[PDB]
């Protein structure tokens, strides 16, 4: 004797040694990414190509 | 027997029940199923529970 079965139930493990059909279906994906920056650019300049008299001393 | 018509006894209340089912048994006079999922989506449920899993 197996014990009483329900007729219209679907067919599930129930005891210890039943049997279960596992359908492996596995997809994971992870991703990160990131940046910074950081820029500076500086120049400068002064030039008195001709020079008058009166600021010669200057 | 007016005191008991007139006013009524503190703590001694009604209050309100409510729930949700699905009735069966019409002939074709039901819910459409198609506008309504929560329709099926609970006969499906109750379904699982009792065993069958559409």
């Amino acid at each position: 004797n197996y014990g009483y079965q329900p007729l219209f139930e679907d067919r599930r493990p129930r005891n210890i040694g039943d049997t279960l059909t596992i359908v492996l279906q596995e997809n994971v994906s992870a991703s990160k990414s990131s940046s910074a920056n950081a820029s500076r650019d500086g120049k400068t300049s002064f030039g008195f190509d001709t020079v008058p008299r009166y600021l010669q001393g200057l | 027997e007016r005191i008991r018509d007139l006013t009524s006894v503190q703590g001694v209340r009604e209050n309100s029940l409510i729930g949700y089912g699905l009735v069966v048994g019409l002939d074709g006079t039901g819910d459409q199923t198609t506008q309504t999922p929560f329709t099926t989506q609970t006969l499906n449920n109750m379904l699982s529970q009792l065993g069958i899993t559409v």
